[PDB]
């Protein structure tokens, strides 16, 4: 993708004790104009992981049928045997980065996130093929405004609660709401456990303006 | 130029302005806008012309072939999705403003949208064309959820009214779909 | 650099950090950022240094003249005028990216000024390249009237996460308070990053080095 | 780059009680050299000195422009001049022309004339003053004279020591170095004496 | 383009130029003279654009004159270099600058013989021996190779020989005569012309 | 950078340094430029290092195929002219390479001068390289057909100081390669300093 | 537009011993003026006698360290051995040249012993020549390490300083203080530090903490 | 970002949103973006800041001073007259949006326009900023001739509430203006 | 202006036997909106001669403001002479000559309409200098749209009258509303004669879409 | 850049390149040979960018050869001549172009002796004298004052003796020695090599 048309916005993601919570927004803006202000951008895959993405959206969708075509293949191999989060990482890197060699690069900005097998996974795919784990990700401006967050907290107590991941994550978008100008007060929480995968509704944000009564 | 779908619970609503013009000169002063695929689904364009008959073209082929072969009536997704694929896949060339609307008898009405992009999604009511913005500045402010035929109908009239007074390149004249398990009802004001 | 301003219940905590980058090398650990401009409105800077520090200088020099021309305290928003009136004099050609800060008759005013000219008044602002951290900071933790040392803990939270972002400084963040009474001026306030020590003695010997020629000038 | 024109290399070190200011010797157009004796260290009265590095054209116009102002000022007035003194006179040259800039980087190195207190500072292109204690650098090559100088240096150093850690500083990293070479003349000055020495720097 | 060259001895200046007038296809002038007595013992060559070389003389040629004039006795070889680099400063940064490749050649009464060098970035420099152009490559590795700071003036004149003996046999342009002159305690004293028949 | 290479009497001298900068930035002092083809053969590095390092390992892979299939020594002129059509088939793709092919022959003595222009050239005496045209000239005073070897020596050596003396580019190690009818033989590598301390008077 | 390289940046150390091969690098990984991470380690262990270090752009140092890990497990697998160092190094060259035309922006630094049980540091370029040098430093740092490493390992520019054969503890404190001291003046080094050193034993890792800023 | 001005029988009504932004990220989350000149006038600006910032300064020196010689309280006709001299000689460096209202004791509540060229023209309703194309489509539909205060104010909340919910840089909090002959009623106000 | 930020719209102005008839729109789109569609493109200059122009409107506040001073300042002078048409069409031209000679044209298209003593006048003035009379004006794409209905009828017809010149410039303000982009359906005739110069009302055109019931 | 002259006679040709190969500053060779013997009675000269020439005298040198010992006997010149245009006006049209300037001299039992005049683009010529480079300007003036169909051939390298001393007067490259050949009833017949001391 030259051009990317209809783009997302920044996507959070953070391990906890047996679990990774991940949250984006639901806008599709073109260029400034907000058009496309109820969408989806997180697809909870299987049962393990589970993808949440920025950049062009349509770029999304195709991941998203290439995905699940494949997931649907091995779950109908009937061998009892499932992809790994980092297998799924590794795959997407190697579909960047070829597609970045035949310099027509797909424009997004990826977050993997799964727990398999008592352990966590959040891995992170780039557009250019610069892919890394991490124990607290953040996208686009998130990486600029929320992730020093994720980097205190995390440095004043390295593993976590659910409810406390939970809290942090809210108060991170809560941020992005206030000074993201691509940004809309909508968002999903996406979760996933040894339970399975679960999709939250589309939760908003409680602001404050009590600084506008000053001059 | 600026064009519109809007369901509602029997069917779904087209509309579109005419005026397709060149630079600043009219070539011409009417147009079939919206474009016939099956008996039962429309598509309303923008953009350039060539790119969206051509592509419109190859969708009635890939479209009436795929639904005699079934011996059923086709999906209405299943058009948005071959629009999605031959956008998706050739899109650096093409410039489209495909919405994509019809009647169907498992969903009902349904309207799809497809940007110059190549995403493709489900609204409830849409904008499309250059001059789609302002009615899009009122569309989320006049529409109310549970509407009947003659509410959308004036809705997209008085739409397509402030569109085409107020927007530059659009303008001409109203041509308006009605599309529900009924028949097809299609009808061209002035004035 | 991330520099920072607050309005504390009297008056302001500003914050710097000291490192001057050239290009991509630290070129240096100590760097003034916190200017001087009158007995109650201090001035950060940000962007291109020199910029700042010759206009910093000038319009401290003529509202020294007009204060002293006067007979009484300065005001804030004479500074932010001719700041303003400055920089949009140069049409935006002088990259100098301010925050203006004192306590007049009036009380605390703080001012941001971006270089073409656009200013605000603002409870709390964040400027430098590292501003989105310590705007990170502020917008989770600010509350309205905060007491000194909850306002001092605040800025040096932001300027520290700013320093553990990406081009903070090397440094032990810079404070200053002003007062209704009372300014303060802190350097060395907090050293967080020890430098380890060296592992081996590689220093040279009297000897190791050829000389080709030697002069010797005696002085008074 | 147009520092890189002809090349140069500045280095001043910061002693115990005393300074030490070091310079290559080589002069020449981009790839040619031509000469192994142009001046850049000059002396701007008594135990203190200034090193111009960059474009030799403003070098020799910005030090006889310095040497300009510096005597008026010394005739105006009969003491002789303090270091920031001279910084800010350099800094308010250099930003005269901030739109028509010089291409030099100015180094300080001098002596309290009151006290025997160092002193050492480096200037930008446009008139930024950075006050240090360790040591400034300036020229094409930077990075090769930092990652030298925070090897070696020590706070509290004895003049020898001095010369043979700038010394050693210099040769390295001018042997690492392409454009800055051929030779090395340093100056170690201090309250009682100046001396000047010249090393044996490789030819190549 | 072309070079002129400037050979400095211990009690002497060894300074040689062509005669070449050439525009970019045919040779107009084979007679040229870029040889430009300033005062009884200070020379000055110009090579650059062709335009400015005359100006230069000119300016520089008539204000050295006007001073000898106003106050009484020659300058010495190092004010005059410099006033050239002054007035090479001050030219450059205008909407008319000035480029030119110089070197000076003088003598000083205390001083002894001197030589200078410029380029079209008004940079002084004491030499030992300058260079300007593509002779400047293969005359300074030759010139380089071959020199010795007490040595006679013949032994000047048969390395210049020998020198251009060894330009005329790699170059690419003409170069067919090369007039060359001398300092000594008395004044300027023009040699022979040199040229070759080449094959 | 700074090759040469002439052909006399007594076999082929061939010079150079092992300095190989990075733009401002030297990056080693130690870089052997006069890449050993074969027991009989020696090629350059004349601009660019992977380009003549990979070209002239294929050409030795070829000439070995060469010998290998016909149990006879390939000439000189035939691998300068596998050499260039090897590499013509990249002009203007941006390729720089100005190499030089040394060897002796069946004819005895050959040296040839392949550029990634494709001058494949017969010749004397040639020096390739930013500071060529030093080597030209001191070069071609000492230069003569009927010269001795520790004249030949001297000459070599004598013209690599030169050009690293004048050129910023050249320096490193002076590597000293002699071409026999039999096959090469490296002759010394010496260091700039030295040579200056034993020439300089 | 689209731009097909971005500079990650990173700094790689090796040193090549009597019998040991010591390659370090620090695991900051960064783009611009942000963070990415502060682990990621840039050494990879090959075989028990050999570590390869990658800087520059990362998904071609990934892509690179896969494609190098296929052709030693195709030698192995058809050759009954496993590879040399110098044969690594040349399979290395001829793919650096096999994507000439569009080149990987990798700086590489492959450390190791050689047959006769010595250490060896094969350095390398973006585009494929190679050559067995004793100490390099590539990445974003290397000026600010190679005049100090000529000063220690090549005992350059001293006099009257003989030549000591370089221990393994005095070469362990010579890389604790270049990564201290060039983590004092650069910006993408920092906040660890993975140190491997081959012996006639095995791979040897450690792990040394820096400054966090 | 998006401003609006409306006239009402006794009065104008004025109004805008803060958030000013540069690129994608938001400078300022408040801004006073409609400027006093006179205790009767105000202006609110769009376009660039400080160009907009300076010209208003410059604009209130004028005005008054010459309101103080003439001894009489200024017109606002006067004000429009002086930014359109202002904007229209420096049209080549300046983007200002200007829109001029105030109440006038001899002319009543008026509203003038001066956009981005250095045209003035008097409106009865104006609207301003890169996000008012879309209450630009409908300020033509709500709009009825000889409103009230309060409808004024409800018409006003209602533009600037679907402005700065469907535009990216619009947003923020909502600050009126009420000019009369009584008074100048400032409030700010979120919904 | 380098830029022209708020644009007119075609002019068409036509003699006829004893005056001079000028219609033009009213609207001030910028770009493709209709920003302005309320404005007013003539000035009524004293009592003979008559302005209309196209192009940028706030040049044409300029030079209303300056004409507007020179016409007060003759008949302040108050000796009963008067600027003729063409000396003003005159010193229009000399006006934008001097203009575009520094290379800050005036981006206009200007004509200048006038009846004095007996005889009609109907002048051009193009933003480049480009002046001459003629007996009918078209200027932007009136001058490719309605100049051929203007010179086909004078061609079968010389001379006109009133009636018959006002019908015939609304036919060709009809086909301009139909097929330029930068047209709406509002316009104002002002007429010159003897007895003074008259501005008409916002008139309108009745259009036909006959051709639209047919595929 | 360089030169080649290409007289025709009654019943020879008269054809004299030089022997430079130059690169950009130096002049690296100076016993270059361009001069292509096709077959017995066919030379071939090539100008231009000097990895193309190379490849040019390889595909028409062996395709000729290949003709000679396909069909037994020598081609025409005019059949060469027009495969040669042939050749580059289909390599013109294609990812790889050559950027050559030939001339052909060839030999016939019929017609006698034939110039032909190629460029780098594809124009054949049958031509009295031709030439390339600048040298080619200033030459044929001088040629083109004296020249007789009838000449003789002694005539003509008097001629070319004078064109020559005519070109080291007034042009700025070098060119010291000069190759000629001569074609006959016989054959290619070496002249002796041309070169001049100039002063």
């Amino acid at each position: 993708t030259q051009n990317p048309m209809v783009t997302g916005t920044s996507v959070l993601g953070v391990k906890f004790e047996g679990g990774v919570v991940i949250a984006a927004d639901m806008l599709g803006s073109y260029g400034s104009l907000a058009r496309f202000r109820n969408i989806s951008r997180i697809m909870r895959v299987n049962n393990s992981t589970m993808l949440g993405a920025s950049g062009d959206y349509a770029d999304f969708q195709y991941l998203k049928q290439v995905l699940g075509q494949m997931v649907i293949d091995e779950e109908l191999l009937g061998d009892g045997h499932s992809y790994s989060p980092r297998a799924i990482h590794s795959w997407l890197t190697r579909a960047m980065y070829s597609r970045r060699s035949k310099m027509n690069p797909l424009w997004n900005t990826m977050v993997i996130g799964g727990y398999a097998d008592g352990e966590s996974f959040l891995g992170y795919v780039d557009m250019l093929g610069v892919a890394y784990e991490a124990p607290s990700l953040a996208t686009g401006y998130g990486a600029y405004l929320a992730q020093p967050l994720l980097r205190e907290v995390l440095e004043k107590q390295p593993v976590l609660s659910q409810t406390e991941a939970r809290d942090l994550v809210e108060r991170c978008m809560r941020v992005l709401y206030y000074r993201d100008a691509r940004s809309y007060n909508r968002f999903q929480i996406a979760t996933v456990t040894e339970k399975g995968v679960e999709i939250e509704g589309p939760l908003s944000t409680e602001t404050n303006w009590d600084i506008a009564h000053m001059i | 130029t600026t064009i519109m779908a809007v369901q509602f619970d029997g069917g779904v609503v087209l509309g579109a302005d005419s005026r397709t013009t060149t630079g600043s000169y009219i070539a011409n002063r009417v147009t079939d806008k919206l474009t016939p695929i099956h008996d039962r689904i429309f598509c309303c364009r923008s953009g350039s012309a060539a790119d969206t008959q051509a592509v419109a073209d190859a969708v009635t082929y890939q479209l009436g072939f795929h639904s005699i072969e079934l011996n059923e009536p086709p999906l209405v997704h299943t058009a948005a999705s071959l629009f999605k694929e031959m956008c998706y896949r050739y899109r650096e060339d093409l410039m489209a403003g495909i919405i994509i609307a019809g009647w169907d008898p498992q969903e009902g009405g349904q309207v799809y949208s497809v940007p110059m992009g190549g995403m493709m999604v489900r609204q409830s009511f849409a904008i499309g064309g250059s001059g789609s913005s302002y009615i899009y500045g009122y569309v989320d402010a006049t529409y109310r959820e549970g509407m009947t035929k003659e509410e959308c109908l004036q809705f997209t009239a008085n739409a397509l009214a402030l569109a085409m007074e107020r927007d530059g390149s659009s303008g001409g004249v109203i041509r308006l779909a009605a599309i529900a398990e009924s028949g097809v009802e299609r009808q061209v004001l002035l004035g | 650099t991330t520099i920072a301003g607050v309005v504390y219940k009297d008056g302001i905590v500003l914050g710097a950090d000291t490192r001057a980058t050239e290009g991509m090398v630290v070129a240096d650990k100590n760097c003034s950022k916190i200017h001087f401009i009158s007995p109650n409105i201090y001035c950060c800077g940000a962007g291109t240094a020199a910029d700042t520090d010759m206009t910093t200088q000038l319009i401290s020099s003529n509202l020294e003249l007009h204060s002293l021309s006067t007979g009484r305290l300065p005001r804030v928003v004479t500074a932010n005028r001719m700041l303003k009136q400055m920089l949009f004099r140069y049409q935006g050609y002088i990259g100098a990216a301010l925050v203006l800060g004192g306590v007049d008759v009036t009380g605390p005013h703080l001012y941001s000024i971006y270089p073409h000219g656009s200013t605000d008044k603002l409870p709390y602002v964040t400027m430098g390249s590292g501003s989105l951290a310590a705007m990170a900071v502020f917008e989770d933790k600010f509350r309205p009237d905060m007491e000194e040392e909850e306002a001092k803990n605040l800025v040096s939270e932001a300027i520290a996460a700013g320093i553990f972002n990406d081009l903070g400084s090397g440094s032990n963040i810079d404070l200053c308070v002003i007062s209704k009474n009372k300014l303060d001026f802190l350097r060395p306030y907090t050293v967080p990053n020890k430098k380890g020590t060296r592992l081996g003695r590689y220093r040279c010997e009297k000897g190791t080095t050829a000389v080709l020629t030697e002069k010797i000038t005696p002085l008074e | 780059s147009i520092m890189s024109y002809n090349g140069g290399a500045v280095m001043a070190m910061k002693g115990k009680n005393c300074v030490a200011i070091a310079a290559d010797r080589r002069f020449g157009i981009q790839a040619q050299m031509v000469t192994t004796d142009f001046q850049k260290i000059f002396p701007m009265g008594d135990r203190l000195y200034i090193g111009l590095a960059g474009l030799a054209t403003d070098v020799q116009t910005v030090a006889q422009r310095l040497k300009f102002r510096l005597n008026l000022y010394e005739l105006k007035e009969g003491r002789q001049i303090k270091p920031y003194t001279l910084m800010s006179m350099v800094a308010n040259l250099l930003y005269e022309k901030r739109f028509g800039p010089y291409y030099t980087e100015p180094v300080i190195a001098g002596l309290d004339p009151k006290t025997f207190k160092p002193f050492i500072c480096s200037l930008d292109l446009i008139g930024c003053p950075m006050v240090t204690d360790d040591f400034v650098v300036s020229g094409t090559c930077a990075e090769q004279m930092y990652g030298m100088c925070e090897s070696l240096w020590e706070p509290n150093m004895d003049p020898d020591h001095l010369f043979e850690t700038i010394s050693q500083a210099m040769l390295n990293a001018v042997d690492r170095d392409a454009v800055s070479g051929m030779g090395v003349i340093v100056h170690i000055i201090e309250k009682d004496k100046i001396t000047t020495r010249t090393l044996k720097a490789r030819m190549d | 383009m072309e070079y002129l060259i400037g050979i400095q001895g211990p009690d002497y200046v060894l300074v040689a130029s062509d005669r070449v007038a050439a525009s970019n296809i045919v040779q107009m002038k084979d007679d040229h003279d870029k040889m430009f007595k300033m005062s009884e013992k200070i020379l000055l060559l110009c090579v650059g654009e062709a335009g400015d070389t005359v100006q230069f003389a000119e300016y520089i040629q008539k204000n050295v004159q006007l001073y000898k004039m106003r106050n009484g006795y020659e300058l010495s070889p190092t004010a005059a270099a410099n006033f050239t680099r002054r007035n090479l400063a001050d030219c450059l940064r205008s909407r008319t600058p000035y480029h030119v490749n110089l070197l000076l050649a003088g003598y000083d009464e205390h001083e002894g013989p001197a030589l200078y060098y410029m380029d079209y970035l008004a940079a002084l420099a004491k030499a030992p021996f300058a260079a300007h152009g593509y002779g400047a490559f293969l005359t300074l590795s030759i010139l380089d190779r071959y020199y010795t700071p007490t040595i006679s003036r013949e032994r000047a004149v048969e390395l210049l020989r020998k020198c251009l003996e060894e330009l005329q046999k790699r170059f690419i342009l003409n170069l067919p005569t090369f007039s060359v002159r001398i300092i000594d305690k008395n004044g300027i004293h023009d040699l022979d012309n040199i040229s070759f028949p080449k094959q | 950078t700074t090759t040469l290479a002439f052909k006399f009497r007594h076999g082929v001298i061939v010079a150079a340094d092992s300095r190989a900068t990075a733009g401002a930035y030297i990056a080693s002092q130690t870089v052997k430029k006069v890449i050993e083809i074969n027991p009989y053969l020696l090629g350059t590095m004349a601009g660019g290092a992977a380009d003549c390092s990979f070209w002239e390992r294929l050409l030795a892979r070829q000439c070995r195929i060469y010998e290998l299939r016909n149990k006879e020594r390939i000439s000189v002129a035939a691998a300068s002219k596998l050499l260039a059509n090897m590499v013509y088939q990249y002009k203007g793709m941006g390729l720089s390479m100005g190499t030089m092919i040394c060897g002796w022959d069946k004819r005895g003595p050959g040296l040839y001068y392949v550029d990634s222009e494709g001058n494949r050239i017969s010749g004397a005496t040639f020096s390739v390289g930013s500071g060529s045209v030093y080597a030209y000239g001191v070069m071609d005073r000492g230069y003569s057909y009927d010269l001795e070897v520790e004249q030949a020596y001297d000459l070599a050596r004598r013209a690599i100081y030169q050009a690293t003396y004048r050129d910023a580019y050249s320096g490193g190690a002076v590597n000293l390669y002699h071409v026999r009818e039999d096959g090469w033989i490296r002759v010394s590598s010496d260091n700039v300093a030295d040579l200056h301390e034993k020439y300089s008077g | 537009r689209f731009s097909p390289y971005v500079f990650n940046g990173g700094t790689i150390l090796a040193i090549a011993g009597e019998d040991f091969a010591i390659v370090a690098s620090d695991t900051r990984l960064s783009e611009g003026f942000s963070i990415h991470t502060r682990d990621s380690p840039k050494c990879y262990k090959l075989t028990d006698k050999t570590v390869i270090g990658c800087s520059g752009f990362h998904g071609d140092c990934l892509t690179l360290t896969k494609i190098i890990e296929a052709r030693l497990k195709m030698y192995k697998h058809s050759n009954n051995k496993a590879m040399t160092t110098g044969a690594i190094a040349a399979m290395l060259s001829t793919i650096l040249y096999s994507r000439r035309f569009f080149p990987y922006y990798v700086y590489n630094i492959i450390g190791g012993l050689d047959e006769e049980g010595k250490g060896a540091v094969y350095s390398f370029d973006p585009v494929g020549s190679y050559q067995r040098d004793s100490f390099k430093a590539g990445g974003s740092a290397s000026a600010m390490l190679q005049p100090l490493l000529d000063n220690q390992v090549g005992f350059k520019n001293m006099q009257n300083v003989e030549h000591v054969p370089l221990s393994l503890d005095r070469a362990m404190r010579l890389v604790k203080d270049v990564f201290i001291s060039a983590a004092e003046r650069d910006v993408y080094t920092g906040d660890a530090l993975r140190i491997c050193i081959v012996t006639k034993e095995g791979i040897r890792e450690e792990t040394v903490s820096l400054r966090k800023d």
